[PDB]
Parts: structure tokens; C-alpha cells; sequence
């Protein structure tokens, strides 16, 4: 409706200039008037319209400042993408890998077995395998223990490797032998430690690198 | 909180008006008596 | 946003300087056109219609006025970028670490619901003791009470149930979740200790976690809803008010004034 | 010494274009040459000076941005 | 717009603010820091922990 405001007000001012012509009549309106309108978008009443010309400077400055507003201030979404789920329907075929006999591998064997038949061409051995293979582009990205990846997120050289989305967690969510008398005490302890904020002291000690200081 | 204010009131123009009046004085004296 | 924010004091200084332009240019004539010529040379340059041509020295000083005008317009565009980008934009509470909770005030009132878990996580911890003598004296009894207290502009902020708040931020355009999480725990099932329904229930729960039923509910009830994010202004509206009124008022002066000049020509 | 750069280079290129049109002579120097300089600070070789006029916009934009620096 | 932007805005610098920076906390080989041996700074470091 801004361009509508422009057209409406210029139609008004053009009509005004037509009035001023027809009472000059005791140099083209339909011609030159529109051209001189737009010309200072970018002999008395010529002045009265060029008043707008000074506001047009403001209509300059506003769309400077508006663009000074907007010019001052990912790809994969999740497991539901058929980038993963249909790898040979997209050329080149994708490259994703996991640590062999990890828990996530069991979960995706419960999820997608054919995908495992693709994924078994992509095994690694260690952490810097993943790190260098992304920094050299040998694999596309990764799905793992995601908090671990959040640690290794804030530690990168220039921080150009970011994990899935903004912390969207997929396949979400201390070992005791069965029948031990140790459940209740340890649970009461840990819920106290959660309850009294020392967990956040642990967070300040070990979690963050650069990325949360984005 | 970046201690500036929320227009502008620099001297500026006052020095520029004084320069303009000074230039008017520097010009309109030189009448061609020769 | 506004009107002209640029000091009506300074606007009067600018207008009297326009009088300085006119008075000086018509006084510098007879040193060697005398009624309205240099008037329209002046209003041509300073407004910004023409910079065009039209002994030496008055033209020098007119170019000095052009230097004035360009400085003045540069200053305007500078502040118009500045107070649309920069400071005094807002004041937004970032978390518990803010002094608006730490050093409490009477113009910032915060509340919760009595007999709640937030009551528990507060009355267990320590260094927010100064909170309670505020936080216990203004409480509520249900969620919609807090919701409408935000709606009725009664209370500023809430520390509450994160999922519910992300909903009603994504549902209605009134709400924003700010900061990190606090007292990070879980939502689960309540059972008695001699109830034998622990283990098989837990089995089903881990089945639900691994078989995407958690994601199934996250789709079917949690992730649908969005509001806009700010992607015909009060400056625009005010300029059309001012310019429309001024030029229609000019129109209804043109007839009478020029018609009296037609009487002068009849004289 | 920015103002020094301005005065010096305008004196140079002005004297250039003046003697350019004096070779054209088979408009005024100290008249129209200076005014058409400063006018787009704020007949084919005239164009050659108005090249500066496009850079003058940059000499506008710099002292926008510089003042956008200090303000 | 861009001439105002890249004279005011981002990529201007990177300035170490204190001990709380990761450039000390997560040390690197391209950032090397040192002191003088047998000094008091040696003491205030070798007393504290983290």
C-alpha cells in the first residue's frame, strides 16, 4: 500500500497542477507534469509541488534508514528429510557415518535398516576422523551423542561447523546393578544437586566454548 | 549502557555562518577605486 | 515513527537562516531581479530542486549556502539512520541474573501460583531470599490468571512452565520466552512405592522414546504454530498529514493572492 | 589536509578543462568553470570533470558514513 | 548503505576481555602467553586451581 500511497498522492498533485494550468490559461500537464514529478522524486506552483521534493529527500532518507534497518540487523532440518531417506534420488549420494556398534545404530536399526545398508560404507574410528572429515569435506555432517557435539561445537577453529539446526534434538532423552540398595539414596542426592544449582556451576565449568557466546 | 544521549546541537553552523559573513566582508570591501 | 524529531528550536534557527539567505542576497544586489528572483534561486538550491547557474561574490556566498544545505541534509540522514538503528530501542529482561530480580522494585512485580513446583525450587535455594517477600505476596491460583495478567498489563514477567510458554508465545503475538532454562528437570509419571507397575511401564516409556512416538506427539500437538516477526509508517502518515494540509492550504491561498495581483495588474 | 586535497585537485582539473576548451576555441574560466565544478560537488569534455561528480557522491557518502562513524 | 555499514558494523576487531575468554580457557598454539619466571604471577597461578 506504500506504492498505492505514492500513486494516489501524485494523482492528487497532478490534478492540482492541472488546476494551476487552467487558471494560467488567460507546459504540458499530461506530458511534462508527470515527468517533473518523478524527476524530483529522484512558474509558481511548480514550486508548490517541489515542496514534496524536499520531503522526497526524506523519502530518500527513510529508505536509506529502512535499508539501514534491514542491512544492519541452515539446509537440513532433521531425520524427516529424504535427503537421508532417499540418498540415490539426489546426485551426488550423501555421506553420513556413525561410530560402529553405538547405541544410535541400534536405534536406527529399529528405525531404518536399508539406511544402515547405506551407512555401513561410512564407518569411522575416532573423533578427529569426524573433525578432519568435515574440515576436509570427506563426509557431509553427523548424528551422534549430541551434547558431545555441542562441546566440540564451541571449540572449533573459527566455529564454521555447526550441528543440526539450533539444538533440535532427535532420538531424545548412572548404572546400578539390579536389586542393589543404592537407588533411593543416589536419587535423593542427585535431585538435591539438580535442585540447588550446582549443576549450573558444572555447566559453567565444562560446557561452553564460543558458540553460546554467538 | 554506552553513555550517550537519545536533535544534534554542535556549534558547527555558527562557525560556518561566521565564515560566510567573513567571506562577505572579504569580498565587498574590494571596490574598484582604481 | 514520528514527526520531525529535529529540535523545533533548530528548525526556527534554520528558518531564520533562510531569512538570512534572502536578506543577504537582496542586500548584496546594488553593489553591481530585486523582488522575488534571488528568493527563488535560494529556495531552488536549499530545498534541492536545482543547483543550476545564476558580481562574483554573491554567487560565491550562494555556493556557501549550498555547502550549508548539504551539511544540513547529511546531518538529517545521519540522525535518521541513527535513531532507527541505535540506542534507547528497548529494555528486555534477560534472566535471573538481571538486577530487576536481584535488586527488586515496586514498579516491577513478579508472581507465580501458590503450592506449585516453582515454590519448591525457590524455597529450596538460598540466595534469592529477597525474592520471597515479593514472590509470596502477589501469587495466583491458575495459569490463565497469569496469562490474563499479562493480557491486562498487570504483571511484567513470569518464571514458569517452559513448554506452555513456548506454546502461548507461538499462539498469540503477546509473549516471548527469554533467557536460558532454570532448574532443568523432567516430566514423568507418579506411582506409589509398593505399586508393582514400575518396570514394564518404564519399558514402554523407553519404547516410546526410541520409536519416535515422542516425535509423534511433538508433531501432532507441539510443532505447528507460528506468529510473524516484523517482515505506511508513522513517519509516512505524519508526512502525508503535514504535506497534504500545507499544500491544500497553499492551493486555497493561491487564488486570492494571485487574484489580488491581477487587481494590481488591473491598476 | 582533506580540504587542501580538494582545493588543489579542483584548481588542477579546472585549469585543464579551461585550456581544453581554449584548444576547442577554433564557458568562462574563472566564471563558469568554478561554478560548474562546485555545483556538482553539491561540449564533450565537460563530462570528463563530471566523472568527479559521480565520485562526489562517494565524497558525499564518505562524509555520510564518517559522520555515521562519529554519531 | 554498505558504506555506512562496513565502517560502523561487524568484523571490526577481536579483543581479549579477560581470563574469562576462551582464548585462555581453551588454549591454542597460535595464541602464546608468557610471564617472567620466579615471579608473583607464578605464585597467584600456582596457588589457584582451575
Amino acid at each position: 500500500s506504500v506504492w498505492v500511497m505514492m500513486f494516489v498522492m501524485l494523482l492528487i498533485v497532478s490534478a492540482i497542477a492541472v488546476f494551476v494550468f487552467e487558471y494560467f490559461s488567460p507546459s504540458f500537464t499530461i506530458g511534462k507534469a508527470i515527468w517533473l514529478l518523478w524527476g524530483l522524486v529522484f512558474t509558481t506552483s511548480k514550486i508548490m509541488v517541489s515542496v514534496w521534493a524536499f520531503f522526497a529527500v526524506i523519502f530518500l532518507a527513510s529508505y536509506t534508514a529502512n535499508l539501514a534497518a534491514f542491512m544492519i540487523q541452515d539446509q537440513v532440518t532433521g531425520l524427516s528429510d529424504k535427503k537421508f531417506q532417499r540418498p540415490h534420488d539426489y546426485s551426488p549420494p550423501f555421506r553420513f557415518g556413525t561410530v560402529p556398534n553405538g547405541s544410535t545404530e541400534r536405534n536406527i536399526r529399529n528405525n531404518y535398516p536399508y539406511m544402515h545398508q547405506y551407512m555401513t560404507k561410512f564407518n569411522q574410528k575416532g573423533v578427529e576422523d569426524a573433525l578432519v572429515s568435515l574440515k576436509t569435506g570427506k563426509l557431509d555432517a553427523f548424528i551422534y551423542d549430541a551434547a558431545v557435539l555441542n562441546y566440540k561445537a564451541g571449540r572449533d577453529e573459527g566455529c564454521k561447523l555447526v550441528t543440526i539446526g539450533s539444538g533440535y534434538i532427535f532420538a531424545t532423552t548412572i548404572a546400578l546393578q539390579k536389586g542393589s540398595p543404592w537407588k533411593r539414596q543416589i536419587d535423593l542426592a542427585l535431585l538435591q544437586f539438580v535442585g540447588d544449582g550446582e549443576m549450573e556451576e558444572l555447566e559453567t565449568l565444562w560446557l561452553t566454548g564460543i558458540c553460546h557466546n554467538e | 549502557k554506552n553513555e550517550v544521549m537519545s536533535i544534534d546541537n554542535m556549534a558547527g553552523v555558527f562557525y560556518m555562518l561566521a565564515a560566510a559573513m567573513a567571506l562577505s566582508l572579504i569580498t565587498f570591501i574590494w571596490e574598484h577605486l582604481f | 515513527s514520528f514527526m520531525q524529531p529535529f529540535q523545533s528550536t533548530l528548525w526556527l534557527l534554520v528558518g531564520l537562516s533562510v531569512h538570512v539567505v534572502a536578506v543577504m542576497l537582496y542586500l548584496l544586489d546594488r553593489f553591481s531581479l530585486t523582488l522575488s528572483s534571488a528568493m527563488w534561486f535560494s529556495w531552488r538550491v536549499l530545498l534541492n530542486s536545482g543547483i543550476g547557474e545564476g558580481s562574483f561574490s554573491a554567487r560565491i556566498l550562494g555556493m556557501v549556502w549550498a555547502g550549508f544545505a548539504m551539511i544540513i541534509v547529511a546531518s538529517y540522514t545521519a540522525n535518521l539512520a541513527a535513531f532507527l538503528v541505535l540506542d534507547r530501542p528497548e529494555e528486555r529482561i534477560t534472566g535471573i541474573n538481571d538486577p530487576r530480580l536481584r535488586n527488586p522494585s515496586d514498579k516491577f512485580i513478579y508472581a507465580t501460583v501458590k503450592q506449585s513446583s516453582v515454590d519448591i525450587y525457590f524455597r529450596r535455594q538460598v540466595e534469592l531470599s529477597t525474592m520471597y517477600r515479593h514472590m509470596e505476596k502477589h501469587n495466583y491460583e491458575s495459569a490463565a490468571e497469569a496469562i490474563q495478567a499479562v493480557r491486562d498489563n498487570k504483571l511484567h514477567a513470569f518464571i514458569w512452565d517452559s513448554a506452555v510458554l513456548e506454546f502461548e508465545a507461538s499462539q498469540k503475538c503477546d509473549l516471548v520466552t527469554t533467557g536460558e532454562l532454570f532448574f532443568r528437570s523432567g516430566f514423568g509419571i507418579g506411582m506409589r512405592k509398593d505399586s508393582p507397575w514400575k518396570q514394564n511401564v518404564s519399558l514402554s516409556i523407553l519404547k516410546s522414546h526410541e520409536n519416535g512416538f515422542m516425535e509423534d506427539l511433538d508433531k501432532t500437538w507441539v510443532r505447528y504454530q507460528e506468529c510473524d516477526s516484523r517482515s505506511t509508517f508513522e513517519n509516512m502518515a505524519g508526512v502525508f498529514m503535514l504535506v497534504a494540509g500545507g499544500i491544500v492550504a497553499g492551493i486555497f491561498l493561491i487564488f486570492i493572492e494571485i487574484a489580488y495581483k491581477r487587481h494590481k495588474d488591473a491598476r
